């Protein structure tokens, strides 16, 4: 009826009551690997595609959870990821899509222009200069 | 002739700890316990 | 900062509040609500829950009317103890004991821990009389309860000899009993807290076998821990350590082997006493001294643990014989030869039994020949110690000046002996060379 | 002894677990719709389909 | 077959028997076992020193 | 009644578990071992596992995950939500955990290969789980009542 | 060679271990005043005999050899009493045997010390050695595990109380037991105790003076007042 | 080294398999 | 009973624990039922001793079952203690397992215990 207490007397919240508590970011590597490509989605969508740009200088939230889109009841025949495409990160269903290819030939394009005339030219003039 | 016996404090220390202050068996069997470990018979 | 050393030191003398928030936080320190509703709770709903667990205590036992007159009425409802002099806070301290030590007993229950509740919140135990309510809730320190008072507990209250508990009040878990026994064998304050707390229990006649268990255990490690200190091997050393040992024990051990009415602190005591032998390397004559007031206190509750004790004091000791009182009041002893093969069973018994027989031999009575007779065909002695005490016998029967006619009885009922008590008997005639024939025409004729 | 009884018996009990919690929440649910302050005060499950019955 | 020694060069040349169950063995290891036959076991192991009248260290 | 079902299934696998192995059933409970004795596939194949194994049954993802990524291993696996184990609190839970698999291992393979001549109480052949099950608690009630560090006791003004 | 030999107590006889290990070690025995060979005693082993000790009253000795075993072999007979084996001593190093008041059949000596190469010192009651019949498996009243490299020197007090044994290889490494109570004394030698590498040691005849010995070539002196 | 161990683990199974389909492709008898 | 390949002859003895010393000293060696358990498991160990003193004999038992699966040569020496203080523990180890290497004397020491092994069986 009236028993003894137990006293149990021994920074940032952990979770945001107002926002029906949504945890704190696990910072884990596929985690930040995430954060990456949702800052970088410009990209991605290699030009069909423009976001708004949304650039802060720490790209991390304070409060995360990673999630998945169940399903839509009006939708289901195409609406629907097949299994050999459910991916468990996100960067590994941008892999998994299209356009890789895409991504590969303008990195290539990049890297000729920016080694256009940086040090291996130098040295192939060098060479052309000392025959 | 005898010498004085050796006892390790931690035979006798679980001797009494075996049970908290209350609640255990009566000073008449705890004493036959200490008598029976510091006895000097082979 | 010599000042603001000697106002610290007046800021922990300091018994009264005298700001609000001072005032709101020792109000809150409370044992069974929690503090967010000790802070709101007036006096007179503390008073009426306490009172009932008090009602409860009564129908308990009998003995709390006193305090239903004194402590828990309703003008103890009323009354402030920091306004009252120094006399009648010293007579109220008095009263604080004796409940403190009349509650010691059922102190797991929640109606003693709801009267409890109401000392503290009302009178301010937990900050004006410290010792003695440490004292009361220390056999009990493994339950919630005592974790809580931990936690209540200000610490510059609690004096020097309790003042180990800082690291639990910390981290509010119980202390283990290698912690309280640790604090003993260093300290002599704990220790001689303790024993003073339990010697006074016992005079009121207030105890109960937990506390008497816990009191036994604690002292029996605490003295095991503190030989084991003072073994020194230096001679020097040595002896002023057990010196100092002595001194500092033996009014405890004296008033606890002589507290007749508590068989369970005297057992204790007992207990204390065989370790202390056994052990430590004593002397003869404090060795027979533990022997004279041994036999000087035990009685029938406590009789064969108490041979148990006697047995390893007569083992540890060096000389042969006995001192004199203790060979009349194990006369008294009714079944001596049965109960000494029952310790013999486990323990060794011979030079006790040696002693017995060689102090019954220097005594010029007669009434001890069953005694005598028994405790040699009984076989426990050596049969060494056999031969030289029909020797000395038969010394004392040449040495006296009726007497000669019982020992003669004795003296062939020996000779007439038929196991190997009576070859070493007759090995011992066959040594001093004297003639059984002249003895028995001499005694018979 | 032969304890391909043990097997069996442990991964049956783990299935009849994993049953016993799917139709009590459906009890709950199915039984709610009449009554939905009974699923709000009895959690104990074996308690409410003991209640309902 | 009761036993075989440990050491493969050790070879048996002689046998006779103590009782009914123990045999005794001499080995060319300077070696006198006594072998128990009930349970083919190895009661003892008699040995003898180096000789030392010439080479050949063996008894 | 199918909560009825389950009931009386686990006593009967209790009866079980006492009828094959009484030293484990002593030791943690027939449930955990039932348990340990499932994901082992056999008594004989129990038998054959170290006491690490045992350790660390059930926990297969963690361990060999942090052991292929240089992580630290989990520390037990079913042992946990066996009995003995819940009583600590931390460290001493681990090295409960530690002790409570080898005398698992001793006591599965005295279970499991003892032979014994059928007029044999259940006691005398559980008398392995009993010696190990009370020097495991004494084990356990030390490091419970292993004291805190000592500090130095300052008074009002900091002597 | 003539290194290793002992003395009996009633100073008639004293044996020499010969140098003939091949597996199994014997030791000559001589009387001393005529220094004239009577009689050979020989134990099996793996590599010979670690070490020896006359009995209290002089009649018979106990070998104890390499591969943990020990004889007894009497000089009345003059042949082997009885064999038992040290408790899992891989290798036997020294012995030493002393006391009063054993068994008048094994010439009354009590204790018996063996020490092998693990640096485990085993210690037996030899009125427990008996089941003339020598229980093969005799358990040890006390084994020490103090020391850690191999038992050198072994020594008893001549009147049966102490019981003194070192190693040498690690610097102090030296130990003092009490009898019959089998506890290691633990006030001495302490970490600033010079004994050394000890060598030697030996209690006076009265037991009043332990003296040690070490590798550099120092002798020191300890009364041992009780 | 529990890693080494367990890459140590793997080929053993390997080596094991593969020696045993090696086997298995390819004064004896008489 | 059950330890039927049973090593009684003393010098057979001998030089089965002088062979553990060495190995010990070269860590070449597996001390204790467990790790002998694993190194039997994963197949690396060359040789295994077992001790026939054990009080209840079923904690080693196991140990011939995977050695005959895995066709490893298992001998029983009779002390507990003296495997112990073979080791170089001064702990009673009941089962002690010593591996193989690529080159060592106790890798051809090994060979020739487990030919006298192969002898005692």
């Amino acid at each position: 009826e009236l028993s003894v207490r137990v006293p149990q007397l021994p920074g940032p919240p952990d979770t945001l009551s107002d926002w029906y508590n949504i945890p704190r970011t696990n910072l884990t590597p596929e985690l930040k690997r995430d954060l990456q490509l949702l800052r970088m989605r410009d990209v991605v969508a290699m030009g069909k595609q423009f976001f708004k740009k949304d650039n802060r200088k720490d790209f991390v939230p304070e409060y995360c959870q990673v999630g998945t889109i169940i399903a839509g009841a009006t939708d289901g025949v195409s609406g629907r990821l097949t299994r050999k495409e459910r991916k468990r990160t996100i960067v590994e269903e941008v892999l998994s899509s299209d356009s890789v290819s895409k991504y590969k030939r303008k990195y290539h394009e990049i890297q000729e222009h920016k080694k256009s005339g940086r040090k291996g030219y130098y040295k192939k003039l060098m060479a052309a200069r000392k025959r | 002739d005898t010498h004085a016996v050796v006892v390790a404090p931690q035979r006798l220390a679980e001797i009494f700890n075996a049970a908290p202050a209350f609640a255990m068996p009566p000073i008449e069997d705890v004493f036959y316990q200490v008598a029976s470990l510091f006895s000097t018979k082979p | 900062s010599s000042l603001a050393q000697q106002l610290a030191q007046i800021a922990a003398n300091s018994r009264s509040s005298f700001n609000v928030k001072a005032l709101k936080a020792s109000h809150s320190k409370s044992l069974i609500w929690e503090p967010r509703v000790a802070v709101s709770q007036t006096f007179a709903e503390i008073y009426s829950q306490c009172y009932e667990g008090f009602k409860e205590l009564c129908h308990l036992d009998s003995r709390f009317v006193p305090f239903d007159a004194t402590l828990f009425s309703a003008q103890s409802q009323e009354v402030d103890r920091t306004q009252m002099t120094a006399e009648e806070n010293a007579a109220l301290d008095k009263r604080v004991d004796s409940f403190l030590h009349l509650v010691g007993s059922r102190l797991r229950l929640m109606p003693a821990i709801k009267a409890v509740e109401w000392l503290i919140r009302r009178f301010r135990i937990h900050e004006f009389n410290t010792g003695t309510l440490l004292a009361t809730f220390l056999p009990y320190h493994t339950i919630p309860a005592f974790v809580t008072l931990l936690s209540i507990l200000p610490v510059q209250r609690i004096p020097i000899e309790y003042r180990f508990l800082d690291p639990y009040i910390k981290s509010l878990t119980p202390p283990p009993r290698a912690a309280i026994v640790q604090q003993a064998t260093n300290r002599p304050d704990l220790l001689s807290a303790i024993s003073r707390y339990t010697l006074d229990s016992c005079r009121a006649k207030q105890e109960y076998p937990g506390l008497i268990s816990f009191w036994g255990g604690i002292m029996a490690e605490a003295v095991n821990g503190m030989i084991d200190k003072m073994r020194s091997g230096r001679r020097a050393i040595q002896l002023e350590n057990d010196h100092l040992l002595l001194q500092q024990i033996g009014p405890v051990l004296s008033e606890a082997m002589v507290m007749k009415d508590v068989p369970g602190i005297q057992i204790a005591s007992y207990m204390v006493v065989a370790i202390l032998a056994a052990k430590g390397s004593l002397n003869d004559n404090i060795l027979t001294a533990f022997m004279e007031q041994l036999v000087h206190g035990w009685t029938v509750d406590t009789l064969r643990p108490g041979l148990v004790c006697l047995t390893m004091l007569a083992q540890h000791r060096s000389a042969k014989q006995l001192s004199g009182r203790v060979a009349k009041a194990v006369i008294k002893v009714p079944d001596l030869v049965s109960s000494l093969r029952d310790i013999s069973k486990e323990h060794q018994v011979d030079k006790l039994a040696n002693g017995l027989v060689l102090a019954f031999v220097d005594r010029g009575d007669i009434r001890t020949l069953p005694v005598i007779n028994s405790l040699l065909l009984s076989e426990l002695l050596q049969e060494k110690q056999a031969k030289v005490a029909y020797k000395a016998l038969l010394l004392a029967a040449h040495k006296i000046d009726n007497i000669r006619k019982q020992v003669g009885s004795a003296l062939v009922r020996l000779s007439q002996a038929e196991g190997d008590v009576g070859d070493a008997i007759r090995t011992a005639i066959q040594e001093v060379d004297f003639n059984i024939e002249e003895l028995e025409l001499k005694l018979g004729a | 002894k032969v304890d391909v009884m043990i097997v069996h018996a442990v991964a049956l009990l783990d299935e009849l677990d994993k049953e016993l919690n799917v139709m009590a929440m459906r009890v709950k649910e199915w039984y709610g719709w009449h009554f939905p302050e009974l699923g709000k005060i009895l959690p104990d499950n074996l308690s409410y389909a003991r209640v309902v019955l | 077959t009761l036993t075989r020694t440990p050491s493969k060069k050790t070879k048996f040349v002689s046998i006779a028997f103590q009782s009914h169950n123990i045999v005794i063995v001499g080995c060319s290891n300077s070696t006198i076992c006594a072998y128990d036959v009930r349970t083919g076991t190895m009661l003892r192991q008699m040995t003898l020193g180096t000789d030392l009248t010439g080479g050949s260290k063996n008894i | 009644e199918r909560s009825e079902y389950r009931r009386q299934l686990a006593e009967y696998l209790q009866n079980r578990m006492k009828a094959i192995s009484p030293n484990m059933t002593e030791l943690i409970g027939a449930l955990v071992g039932a348990r340990l004795i499932a994901h082992s596939g056999s008594l004989v194949n129990l038998a054959k596992n170290p006491g690490s194994t045992i350790q660390i049954l059930g926990a297969e993802k963690a361990l060999f995950r942090a052991l292929k990524t240089k992580h630290a291993t989990p520390k037990y696996g079913i042992i946990y939500h066996a009995s003995l184990v819940g009583q600590a609190s931390g460290p001493n839970k681990g090295k409960i955990a530690r002790q409570l698999a080898a005398k698992i291992a001793l006591s599965v393979r005295t279970d499991a290969f003892e032979d014994f001549p059928e007029n044999a109480d259940d006691e005398t052949r559980a008398a392995v789980g009993i010696q190990a099950r009370a020097k495991l608690e004494n084990n356990l009630r030390l490091l419970e009542g292993k004291p805190l560090n000592k500090g130095v006791a300052l008074g009002p003004n900091g002597i | 060679t003539m290194e290793r030999f002992r003395v009996s107590p009633c100073g008639r006889y004293m044996a020499l271990v010969a140098s003939d290990k091949k597996g199994g070690g014997m030791l000559n025995i001589i009387n001393v005043g005529t220094m004239q060979w009577i009689a050979q005693a020989r134990i099996d082993g793996r590599h010979g005999v670690a070490d020896f000790a006359w009995w209290s009253d002089g009649n018979g000795l106990t070998i104890a050899g390499r591969d943990g075993q020990v004889t007894e072999w009497s000089m009345i007979t003059r042949r082997t009493v009885g064999i038992w084996r040290d408790e899992g001593s891989i290798g036997g190093t020294v012995m030493a045997l002393g006391g009063r008041n054993g068994p008048a059949e094994l010439g009354g000596d009590r204790w018996v010390a063996i020490g092998s190469n693990s640096g485990i010192l085993n210690v037996y009651d030899r009125n427990d050695l008996i089941e003339i019949r020598i229980k093969k498996y005799p358990t040890p009243t006390r084994v020490f595990e103090q020391l850690t490299t191999s038992i050198s020197v072994v020594a008893f007090s001549p009147d049966g109380q102490l019981l003194a044994f070192g190693s040498q290889h690690k610097k102090d490494a030296l130990r003092l037991v009490h009898l019959p109570s089998c506890t290691v004394y633990r006030n001495w030698p302490t970490e600033q105790t010079p004994l050394g590498r000890v060598t030697a040691i030996a209690f006076s005849s009265k037991s009043d003076v332990l003296a040690v010995g070490n590798d550099v070539g120092r002798v020191r002196l300890w009364e041992i007042r009780g | 080294l529990g890693y080494v161990r367990t890459m140590r683990n793997i080929a053993a199974k390997e080596l094991k398999e593969l020696e045993e389909r090696y086997v298995l492709a390819g004064p004896k008898k008489i | 009973s059950a330890a039927w390949p049973k090593a009684e002859d003393p010098a057979l003895v001998q030089e089965l624990l002088d062979c553990v010393q060495q190995a010990s000293h070269y860590r070449q060696l597996k001390k204790g039922a467990n790790e002998t358990t694993k190194s039997v498991n994963r197949g690396t160990s060359e040789l295994v001793i077992l001790a026939a003193d054990t009080q209840p004999l079923s904690i080693v038992l196991h140990i011939p079952l995977i050695c005959e699966e895995k066709n490893v040569p298992y001998v029983y020496v009779p002390s507990k203690v003296a495997l112990g203080r073979a080791c170089g523990v001064s702990r009673a180890v009941i089962a002690v397992s010593l591996t193989s290497n690529e080159a060592s004397d106790l890798n051809s020491k090994i060979r020739a215990l487990r030919d006298k092994v192969e002898r005692l069986a």
